[PDB]
């Protein structure tokens, strides 16, 4: 499976990352690019692209228009801000057909930084709500915290 | 309607690498022509940032830098900065062999979204004890002196004084030839310093001086003194490459009836001793010359 | 650079493989070389020939010739052992001697051009330790090893938290005068 990870990749959205990965965190210049890691599960190694959101990369991502099988929103919960621009966005995503093939999880990250919103607040918040020709269960992370996400994760391989 | 752009793409996967060799050199043969016709560029995106393979990279690697780059889809292909961040991880590699090759490449190399942060990293690795690395460093640095010299500015200076924390007699020898052609003046300041100790050293670094004196006095002179307490130093002259050029360094030089002697020895002993004909004609051309 | 091409060769009025130090112009630098190497010019024997000021220089070794070349002065000996030296090195490189063991080993073949010579720099000794510099390695290993390793502790550990939640002098007055 092609698990993606965007937003601007270098906030520690890569630090989320870099935690999954080696424990460890962002030892890297914030990283516009593919970060790539197949973890293995139901072994579907989920290969991840770890993928800022930034202007290019954000912008040209369509050799990875093909067709998706998970989805890790990783999330500046003290972001709040671009995320209705984002649903503004995403809708594109949601325009795009590749996308509705993942059952999934969009993680809020940033928690003990900052602060963050209701897990409902957020859900109408970036067009969320909405959804349902995908699962849409909904999983909390921090990025110094996060736990339970796996049950997210559980159904969603095996939706 | 299907075509073997695919045949090659399912060999890949039935392989892995080995299977993919293949492709590497049939693609080489292929590109070889020029020719080729895109797409496995995807394959090729897909698997190799989540993929090892090292001399394949190699392959691959060189492939892109025979290749154009500036490519009709850019300049770049236009992931030339994404994938470089593992590259410039690999680059940034503890691994040092590894960085040395992708240096090696790296000389080869000029791709400058990428270049602008691995000049940061490429600092770090000039810092690496090995001195295949940072030798590579030299190459590559050429390499950005007349592509984007500036990308650089502090450079000839910041080399000389490295010089000074420097001691690989390979690495030094690099280390004259580019910094005369970003400056001589350095090298001269040094020269003055090392004037006495030359003799003692290998020489292959001690040569390339001699090419730098010799295009500024016609340009102008007054210098000489300080060289000259060298220059007779010189006058020992004993490798044939040496000799070699010691003699021809000389009537450069000079044309006195005493030098017109001096040079004329070492030729004639040269000659004496010397068994390859080829050569022995060569000084003669130059003598025909004189 | 002491050399914009190393280029091996074989009889054929063609060399076998050659490499590209610079790349500008099209093979008609290399290419009409090339033409001109095949044809050799009828010219009997000899296994130097500058003409030109370029220095066409060459081995045969055998109904090979390996070729390097050049246009300014040089110190020879030293270039004859580089292309005697190539005689010593291929078959150990790409194997023995044909074009195809060689076609098989063209990467190593090429690399070995780099490898051992920078620039017209005589770079080393010992082949073997050239294989060392790189596909051969040791740090990295080193590296993966301990790293490799402590990731997957990490991962392991992640398995389970997935899982369930005077002389000069003589001259100089003389000069001086």
């Amino acid at each position: 499976m092609r698990i993606l990870m965007v937003g601007l990749d270098g906030a520690g959205k890569t630090t989320v990352l870099y935690k999954l990965k080696l424990g460890e965190v962002i030892t890297t210049i914030p990283t516009i690019g593919f970060n790539v890691e197949t973890v293995q599960y139901k072994n579907i190694s989920f290969t991840v692209w770890d993928v800022g959101g930034q202007d290019r990369i954000r912008s040209l991502w369509r050799h990875y228009y093909r067709n998706t099988e998970g989805v890790i929103f990783v999330v500046d919960s003290n972001d709040r801000s671009r995320i209705g621009e984002a649903r503004e966005v995403m809708q594109r995503m949601l325009n795009e057909d590749e996308l509705r093939n993942a059952a999934w999880l969009v993680f809020a990250n940033k928690q003990d930084l900052p602060e963050a919103m209701s897990a409902a607040e957020i859900t109408e918040k970036l067009g969320l709500h909405s959804i349902r020709n995908r699962p849409w269960f909904i999983q909390a992370t921090c990025a110094t915290s996060g736990e339970g996400l796996y049950e997210g994760l559980e159904w969603l391989s095996n939706s | 309607e299907p075509p073997s752009e695919i045949s090659l793409k399912n060999d890949l996967e039935k392989g892995d690498v080995k299977s993919k060799t293949e492709a590497l050199k049939k693609v080489i043969i292929m590109i070889l022509n020029g020719e080729k016709l895109p797409g496995l560029l995807m394959t090729i995106i897909r698997f190799v940032l989540p993929l090892q393979d090292h001399t394949i990279k190699k392959l691959l690697l060189v492939f892109w830098e025979i290749v154009p780059k500036t490519t009709p889809d850019g300049r770049l292909l236009h992931e030339m900065i994404l994938v470089c961040d593992a590259y410039r991880k690999d680059l940034q590699h503890p691994n040092e062999f590894i960085r040395g090759s992708t240096l090696r490449f790296l000389c080869k190399l000029k791709e400058a979204e990428l270049l602008e942060p691995l000049m940061p990293a490429i600092r770090a690795c000039l810092e690496h004890r090995h001195s295949y690395v940072r030798r590579n460093a030299v190459l590559a640095i050429y390499t950005i002196y007349r592509n984007f010299e500036h990308l650089i500015p502090d450079a000839p200076e910041l080399i000389h004084d490295f010089l000074v924390n420097e001691k690989d007699a390979s690495c030094k020898r690099n280390a004259f030839m580019m910094l005369i052609h970003a400056d001589q003046d350095r090298a001269l300041d040094y020269l003055s310093t090392c004037i006495d100790q030359v003799q003692t050293f290998g020489d292959i670094l001690q040569l390339v001086i001699v090419e730098l004196i010799y295009k500024v006095c016609h340009a102008n002179p007054s210098e000489r003194a300080r060289f000259i307490r060298c220059i007779y130093n010189l006058l020992q002259s004993s490798s044939p490459a040496v000799k070699y050029e010691a003699a021809g360094t000389l009537v450069t030089l000079s044309s006195a009836p005493t030098a017109i002697k001096a040079a004329a020895q070492c030729y004639i002993d040269l000659i004496i001793k010397e068994s390859d004909n080829n050569v022995k004609l060569i000084v003669l051309d130059r003598l025909v010359e004189l | 650079m002491v050399l914009l091409a190393a280029a091996v060769c074989t009889k054929a009025g063609k060399a076998i493989v050659s490499r590209q130090f610079v790349e500008m112009t099209r093979t008609r630098i290399e290419g009409l070389l090339a033409a001109f190497p095949k044809l050799m010019n009828t010219g009997k024997q000899h296994t130097f020939v500058e003409t030109e000021s370029v220095r066409y220089v060459y081995q045969p070794m055998e109904k090979l010739y390996m070729v390097l070349i050049t246009t300014k002065n040089s110190n020879i000996l030293e270039d004859l052992e580089t292309l005697r030296l190539f005689s010593r090195v291929i078959p150990e490189y790409c194997r023995a001697l044909e074009e195809n063991e060689i076609s098989e080993h063209c990467f190593d073949l090429i690399f070995a051009f780099d490898e051992i010579v920078a620039l017209g720099y005589r770079e080393n000794v010992n082949l073997a330790q050239i294989r060392t510099f790189t596909e051969m390695d040791s740090h990295e290993e080193k590296v993966f090893r301990a790293v490799r390793e402590t990731q997957e502790r990490e991962a392991k550990a992640e398995m389970r938290r997935k899982a369930k939640e005077k002389e000069v002098d003589n001259f100089v007055d003389k000069l001086k005068s």
